[PDB]
């Protein structure tokens, strides 16, 4: 009744440790030589390590010198690998093996016995973002974090993602505005964030306070986005098309009250210019730059002698709580995306607004359009974070 | 003056137990002579002697170092035994009965023939002795052999009895060499110092000389011996001929790679003389009487 | 091995002497063999020694007029002597040893190496002696016998021995006419110089005589 027995498997992140430890019952293990295999899906078997009968001389495949260590104990009979520096081709099943004929060490079906062997896995980056954004630059970051570091990056965009992630946990990095962030870390969801004190001092203030909850940080802002008309216009609100299913569009007209047609369509009529002017983000700039269409940027009117005071949102990412790469999140976020690089490139897509980074915001003050989507910013009113806002959106919808 | 068998026993038991002394230098030096055959991984395993031996023993097992002895005592009984008593006898033909004092050119002649049936004579045995001694279970080609006599059945069922005698070339251009460079540096090295009399006329200068020649002699013949390694313990169908192992050995890694596994190979050939020379003289003075 | 010499004797100077040593037995082909010399009231010094191969070896003192040469059929060393002197008037021993102990050159000077050493042959080449009386210029004698000696190389001394007319019956006697096959050196009487026939060199004295007596 030969038995072998692993255990140690599991799921790790790129750069870190595990061990692996094969158990044998029924037989001595005095005599025998201990190796183990790695097999990768849609491959034959391969070599790893292997161990004489005393622990004398260790042999190790080429691929796996110098980070992988066997070692072997006769007194409890059972064999340990520790693996370091893991890396993305690492991910397979492995197997403990045993050959008979003792002081050997040799290729697959020269062994005598065999285990059931334990997955081991390293998962790569996956981040969720709007569609509505350029996730088409982000890819663009990912790959060049790939090629820098050797871990691939997947962006997806999932329709209507702030309903599916509560439900999910998952992602590792999560793109929305700031509202909806205090409700997922007051849940739980979410996880602590501490950046270096140089780091904070490359954003602004109060785009860091948006983010806080009593007294800590659950994200990184990247940009500051509020609402604009875009088309001699009209002055006061007392011809246009715009989205009105979505509350978020039309509370300006509504704001003395206080908190505390589709978009596709309306998009299409105006790239095509059969309405004037539309209320729309910064996002949309691009579109029109592809309709072949001369149109400007301009503060919402004024209705009954009241300026109007559209939501300013702060457009941020945060990290998944039982997300296994916070590290790797961390140092992709502090270092590839908040650079004046991957935020140009991004922005190169679709526009963000007025970036965080003062380096670039100092750039990007010169356009006009920043300016004027500034002055309409002022205007209105930071919208809260406070965990009641679930509900309150979508009150407002009913 | 002993009969012919009593000469051909006695050197035959001396040749095995020579042989039986020291066969762990030639598996060294076969170890190091085929490290570069093909492509690897800048990591090199083998480096030294005693590192060699030790690595050889400590990963591969202690059985290892004498893999293939069975052919070793094969070739020892039918080669050797043949070589060193009909070259005494072949000696003093060409002598004609002490008519002459022996020349250089007479021993150098009787030498050279008897190698030469010493080598087209007991040629599957060293095949066998290098395809055992080069292979190896963690790198390199699938072992395919288990043993000495599996071996044989191997060769002759898979590729036949004409297959056998490869590289039988190579042993001969290495036995002429030897021969011919160990008798003219002794000898050349033995009058420089008798006529300028740094030593004195004693058995220490013949020692050195001999030392001298047969280091010399092994210096000489190193290349063709890697050659002859090399090519014998190659699959069929790989290598096309001789010439292009050597172009391919001198393309691939350099003039240097020619000189693989020296020290080993002096080693084991100042060793075997010695043994065989004292044994074999021993025991034909016990057995003529 | 009972190794023994042969061919003792007082010769004269300037002749060849041919010395034989011989062990018993046929063990003399697988040895070495070397000629060792003591001097009277003298250690043993190294004169030649020829190996087993058959290369000779010669002192520093001895290059060029020996030689030494072994025979194997015969199984013995033969030593030849040339313009052999008084100087070399010694007791000649041959030793033996086994091969394979030497391994310098100047190794074959040590005598602990060698262990069979034969009786030995005492070799003497007496000087020529003349005899003056005390009537004499025994001065002038001794100043034309280092003369020679300084031109040659043989010993001469002049002695004093009184009552010679009976005492003798040296190598050139000295005296008058009237006591004697003699040379006249001074008249009185007439005071020869005769050459006895006991003395073993006299053509040396007869060129002594000739050459510087008298002149
Ligand atoms: N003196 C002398 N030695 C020889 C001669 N031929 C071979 N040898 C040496 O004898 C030893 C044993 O030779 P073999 O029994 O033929 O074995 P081998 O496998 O050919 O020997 P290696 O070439 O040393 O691996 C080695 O040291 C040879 O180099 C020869 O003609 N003369
Ligand atoms: O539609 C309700 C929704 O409005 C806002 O969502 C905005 C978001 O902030 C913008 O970045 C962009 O994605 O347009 C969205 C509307 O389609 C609120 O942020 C959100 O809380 C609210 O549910």
């Amino acid at each position: 009744q030969v038995q072998l027995v692993e255990s140690g498997g599991g799921l790790v992140q790129a750069g870190d440790s595990l061990r692996l430890s094969c158990a044998a019952s029924g037989l001595t293990l005095k005599n025998y030589a201990m190796g183990w295999f790695r097999q990768a899906p849609g491959k034959e078997h391969e070599f790893v390590a292997v161990i004489s009968w005393s622990g004398s001389g260790t042999s190790y495949a080429d691929s796996v010198e110098g980070r992988f260590t066997i070692s072997r104990d006769n007194a409890k009979n059972t064999a340990f690998l520790q693996m370091s520096s893991l890396k993305p081709e690492d991910t397979a099943v492995y197997y403990c093996a045993a050959r008979d004929g003792g002081y050997g060490s040799r290729w697959p079906d020269e062994y005598t016995y065999w285990g059931q062997g334990t997955q081991v896995t390293v998962p790569p980056l996956v981040i969720w973002i709007n569609g509505d954004k350029g996730y088409n630059g982000l890819a663009e970051v990912g790959k060049k974090f790939e090629k820098d570091t050797g871990i691939k990056v997947t962006v997806e965009h999932p329709d209507k993602l702030e309903e599916k992630f509560p439900q999910v946990a998952g992602p590792d990095i999560i793109f929305w505005a700031h509202d909806r962030f205090g409700g997922y870390a007051q849940s739980g969801l979410l996880a602590e964030i501490t950046p270096d004190k140089a780091f904070q001092d490359k954003l602004y203030p109060f785009t860091w306070d948006a983010v806080r909850y009593n007294g800590k940080l659950i994200a990184y802002p990247i940009a500051v986005e509020a609402l604009s008309l875009i088309y001699n216009p009209p002055k006061t609100w007392e011809a246009l098309m715009f989205n009105l299913q979505e509350p978020y569009f039309t509370w300006p007209l509504i704001a003395g009250g206080y908190a505390f047609t589709d978009y596709s369509i309306a998009e299409a009529a105006f790239n095509k210019g059969e309405t004037a002017m539309t209320i729309n983000g910064p996002w949309a700039w691009s579109n029109i730059d592809t309709s072949k269409v001369n149109y400007g940027v301009t503060v919402l009117p004024t209705f009954k002698g009241q300026p109007s005071k559209p939501f300013v949102g702060v457009l941020s990412a945060g990290i998944n709580a039982a997300s296994p790469n916070k590290e790797l999140a961390k140092e992709f976020l502090e270092n590839y995306l908040l650079t004046d690089e991957g935020l140009e490139a991004v922005n190169k897509d679709k526009p963000l607004g007025a970036v965080a980074l003062k380096s670039y915001e100092e750039e990007l003050a010169k356009d006009p359009r920043i300016a004027a989507t500034m002055e309409n910013a002022q205007k209105g009113e930071i919208m809260p974070n406070i965990p009641q806002m679930s509900a309150f959106w979508y009150a407002v919808r009913t | 003056h002993p009969t012919l068998g009593v000469q051909l026993f006695s050197a035959g038991i001396a040749a095995c137990l020579a042989d039986v002394i020291t066969f762990p230098l030639d598996t060294a030096k076969v170890r190091l002579q085929v490290q570069g055959e093909c492509p690897t991984s800048s990591v090199i395993r083998y480096k030294g002697v005693l590192g060699t031996i030790t690595a050889v023993v400590k990963t591969e097992g202690r059985m290892k170092l004498y893999s293939g002895l069975p052919a070793g005592l094969q070739r020892q009984i039918s080669s050797a035994s043949l070589r060193i008593g009909l070259y005494d006898t072949v000696q003093e033909f060409l002598t004609a009965g002490k008519e002459t004092a022996p020349s250089l050119g007479s021993k150098i002649l009787a030498g050279l023939t008897t190698g030469g049936v010493a080598v087209f004579i007991g040629q599957p045995t060293e095949v066998v002795k290098v395809r055992l001694q080069a292979q190896s279970h963690l790198h390199g080609i699938k072992p395919r052999y288990t043993g000495t006599y599996n071996a044989y059945r191997i060769i002759a069922t898979t590729e036949g009895l004409t297959g056998l005698w490869k590289g039988t070339t190579p042993n001969l251009m290495r036995s002429v060499i030897i021969n011919c460079t160990e008798l003219v540096t002794y000898d050349l090295m033995k009058e420089a110092f008798v006529k300028n009399n740094i030593l004195a006329d004693d058995v220490p200068c013949h020692l050195v000389s001999a030392l001298i020649a047969g280091f010399c002699a092994t210096a000489m013949s190193s290349p063709v011996d890697v050659v002859k390694t090399r090519f014998i313990n190659s699959p069929p169908g790989q290598y096309k001929s001789v010439p292009n192992c050597a172009m391919k050995v001198f393309t691939n890694e350099g003039p240097t790679a020619f000189f693989k596994g020296l020290v080993p190979s002096f080693l084991r050939l100042g060793s075997w003389n010695v043994i065989m020379f004292v044994c074999f003289e021993q025991l034909k003075r016990e057995l003529s009487k």
